[PDB]
RNA sequence: ACCAAGGGUUCCAGUCCAACGUUAAUCGGGGCUGGGUGAGUCGACCCCUAAGGCGAGGCCGAAAGGCGUAGUCGAUGGGAAAAUGGUUAAUAUUCCAUUACUUCUGUGUAAUGCGAUGAGAGGACGGAGAAGGCUAAAUCAGCCUGGCGUUGGUUGUCCAGGUGAAAGGAUGUAGGCAUGUAUCUUAGGCAAAUCCGGGGUACUCUAUGCUGAGAUCUGAAAGUGGUUGAUGCCAUGCUUCCAGGAAAAGUCUCUAAGCUUCAGUUACACAGGAAUCGUACCCGAAACCGACACAGGUGGUCAGGUCGAGUAGACCAAGGCGCUUGAGAGAACUCUGCUGAAGGAACUAGGCAAAAUGGUACCGUAACUUCGGGAGAAGGUACGCUGUUGUUGGUGAUUGAGCUGACGACAGCCGCAGAAACCAGGCCGCUGCAACUGUUUAUUAAAAACAUAGCACUCUGCAAACACGAAAGUGGACGUAUAGGGUGUGAUGCCUGCCCGGUGCUGGAAGGUUAAUUGAUGGGGUUA
RNA sequence: GGGUAAGUUCCGACCUGCACGAAUGGCAUAAUGAUGGCGGCGCUGUCUCCAGCAGAGGCUCAGUGAAAUCGAAAUCGCUG
RNA sequence: GCGGG
RNA sequence: CGCAACCA
């Protein structure tokens, strides 16, 4: 059985990384939320 | 003419191809070719805006001279080539000053013929003249609408218009539709008929031959569910509705032209 | 056996056995303590661009924001160069040995026109099909070394092992492509050009050039010949067909501006440089995705022997393993197999499942047909080993020796059986549906459902109809009525009757009715 | 009417079409189909009717060691 | 509430 | 008999 994850590290960074989240307004809100909660890792 | 294949397979029994002998066998003229990518029928937003488009053979684009703005200088036809983007054949012209161009090939044209442009050109198939200087009754193609824009009407494989006559400052012509239109006498046209003219006797014979040309299959609206098409639904076959498009517009006889800017150029309608 | 992705120390050594390991463990991919990844040539970075993204100005939008020009990113594609042996417990095209190659700087020596953000060439590219010439590889013979066999024989027409060194450098062959050359000229190439393109002549076609495998030479105890022979090289070639088959830089030609005896350019010698990052280990896997040391999934590369058409199949090579609970017993019953008297579908909803057929050559084959088919229709005969006698194909030492491929007859011998095991079509008659190849309910439905080539109706004259968007704009289409969109039917043959009253659609326009707007009149309220 | 010893299925006709019918096409049609129905030849453990044998379990010994369920139990038959 | 016949 | 008109 082929499963859903199928990792690729370039695609991980290009969809979810720091610069992706910083390039939009809703991503900057994700980052503000995660800094207010105190997460030890901001992004993937 | 038209060749029929032997029925050695079920897929070859109904293949009828148009074969011409005078066509060039070789590569196109490289300074006049560019790259054309496929679209899948999708726009800016990435949405499908034309259904049944996708796939096909990789195709270049031959840059064709529709304006014909080298007046006085005569040319000689070098060869006639197959063009993948249109239904007509094209011709490679070599002007007397050395330049090379492509044009839509007229019907009788072969390698070695002379063509010219301008309001001084002899009345010969392949010559581009203003409608002001063309005898009444002529058969024409590659006709301009706006002055300097290039040919827009009667460009496909075997088309032609008929110059019915000039009055005031407008020529009156009859299109392949049957419509009677008027055009400004300062617009250009080419003498003759378009080349291929036997295109429509071709039979593909098999479903993959349509996919070679970038056409994807059509699903009948009758064959869907009510959430996809106004024809969807039902136990068994049924079409208890007046035919409409996927977006609700009537499909049998309802007219859709809504352009009040141009109704004065239309002289007679095609259904009158 | 080896790469990419993914993982992240699992790699190697010493030491320990609680937990972890479906049992014990002295062992381990477990715990603890140390060690281990060496590059101008491999890769990444770097130069170049595809789809796509972002986008100074700009256009659009209550705000938030959307799109897009110049640009700038983005490989999965284009762009310099290294081979053969040895060495570590663990790295090696990286270290060492020998022999190379590429590209930059300096300092010099001789010559003299160099020069783009411009123009041109090139890079530059499809599917299929073969024929030839090679090489890798395999195999036999010769040659060197060793042997003389627990049991008949084995000093030979015996046995075993070994024995064919690369990149690079010099030469230039088979094959492939284009007719080439001086002079005069020139409505073109964003302006110029000595260059590309177009014309005028004269001389040429066993002439000019270009490219390009291999072999030979060199590197360099035995170390030589044959046969077979690529999926590799010539080959980004040749033939053929229609569905007509990326871009940009590196590179080459030419001048513009710009200095102008300087700079730049190019020929050589000497002297130096080529940074940074990755490199261990796992790959049909116990280290990746599946909660597990999970019978699943996971792109690409290599891949020997006998027989064989074969990368199928049986048995082996190199290499790697016996799959982390065992020991006994040999009950019913369950699973997976093998054989079975006489009968042969009587079983069952149903021949479900099993049994059966099976290769090569030759003989032979019905209705029907769209003339291709049906058809491997159906059915039949031969096939092993030994000997003798015939034709032929390839290669070719000294015309043709040696090795090798295909086909015949005769004669004999053995068995129940010669296609020997593995491998390897069951077939025929009547009939409904759908013409056919194809698609579909990931995980109870593969079909008569969907699609299809062909047929018809209708819309659409181009700033097209149509669709997406709030708009800007985008697709249709760099298309133009033999084109494009919607709708029904569904190859082909013969065909497709009657009804316009209902609802739609198309046309018509004299009358009736009817909105905003306009406000003629009439009535009232207030008081001089 | 045919096929079987015997045929609610099959094939061929009849027409009394509850309630066929001509591009939501009508009637056929070579070839094709892991498509629906029916009949044959071969072959058989499908069956009459099961027997023997081989491997893996079952069972016994040693080691490790689950599951759903569960108000509590001192948890028999028959007739009411 | 407008025109009918 | 057609067109247009009520929100107890
Ligand atoms: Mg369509
Ligand atoms: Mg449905
Ligand atoms: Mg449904
Ligand atoms: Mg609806
Ligand atoms: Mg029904
Ligand atoms: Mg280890
Ligand atoms: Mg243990
Ligand atoms: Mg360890
Ligand atoms: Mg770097
Ligand atoms: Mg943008
Ligand atoms: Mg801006
Ligand atoms: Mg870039
Ligand atoms: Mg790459
Ligand atoms: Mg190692
Ligand atoms: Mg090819
Ligand atoms: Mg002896
Ligand atoms: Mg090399
Ligand atoms: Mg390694
Ligand atoms: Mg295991
Ligand atoms: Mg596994
Ligand atoms: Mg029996
Ligand atoms: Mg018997
Ligand atoms: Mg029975
Ligand atoms: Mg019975
Ligand atoms: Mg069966
Ligand atoms: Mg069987
Ligand atoms: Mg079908
Ligand atoms: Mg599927
Ligand atoms: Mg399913
Ligand atoms: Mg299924
Ligand atoms: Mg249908
Ligand atoms: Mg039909
Ligand atoms: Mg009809
Ligand atoms: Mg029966
Ligand atoms: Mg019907
Ligand atoms: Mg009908
Ligand atoms: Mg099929
Ligand atoms: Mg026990």
């Amino acid at each position: 059985m082929k499963r859903t994850f199928q990792p690729s590290e370039l695609k991980r960074k290009r969809v979810h990384g720091f610069r992706a989240r910083m390039a939009t307004k809703a991503g900057r809100q994700v980052l503000a939320r995660r800094r207010a909660k105190g997460r030890h890792s901001l992004t993937v | 003419p038209i060749q029929k294949c032997k029925p050695t397979s079920p897929g070859r029994r109904f293949v009828e191809k148009v074969v011409h002998d005078h066509l060039h066998k070789g590569a196109p003229y490289a300074p006049l070719v560019e790259a054309k990518k496929r679209t899948g029928g999708r726009n800016n937003n990435g949405h499908i805006t034309t259904r049944h488009v996708g796939g096909g053979h990789k195709q270049h684009y031959r840059i064709v001279d529709f304006k014909r703005n080298k007046d006085g200088v005569p040319a000689v036809v070098e060869r006639i080539e197959y063009d993948p983007s249109r239904t007509a054949h094209i011709a490679l012209l070599k002007y007397a000053d050395g330049e090379r161009r492509y044009i839509i090939a007229p019907k009788g044209l072969r390698a070695g013929d002379k063509v010219q442009s301008g309001n001084d050109a002899p009345i010969r198939p392949g010559n581009c003249l203003p409608l002001r200087n063309m005898p009444i009754g002529s058969t024409l193609h590659n006709v301009e609408l706006k002055i300097g824009k290039g040919a827009q009407l009667a460009r496909s494989a075997g088309a032609s218009v008929q110059l019915l006559g000039r009055d005031g400052s407008y020529a009156i012509i009859r299109l392949r539709s049957g419509e009677m239109r008027k055009v400004h006498v300062e617009c250009r046209a080419v003498i003759g008929e378009v080349s291929n003219q036997e295109n429509n006797l071709r039979s593909l014979g098999k479903a993959g031959a349509a996919r070679w040309r970038g056409v994807r299959p059509t699903v009948r609206g009758m064959a869907m569910n009510p959430i996809d098409h106004p024809h969807g639904g039902g136990e068994g076959r049924n079409k208890g509705i007046q035919p409409v498009s996927p977006w609700g517009q009537k499909a049998k006889g309802y007219k859709t032209r809504t352009n009040k800017r141009t109704t004065k150029m239309i002289i007679r309608d095609r259904r009158v």
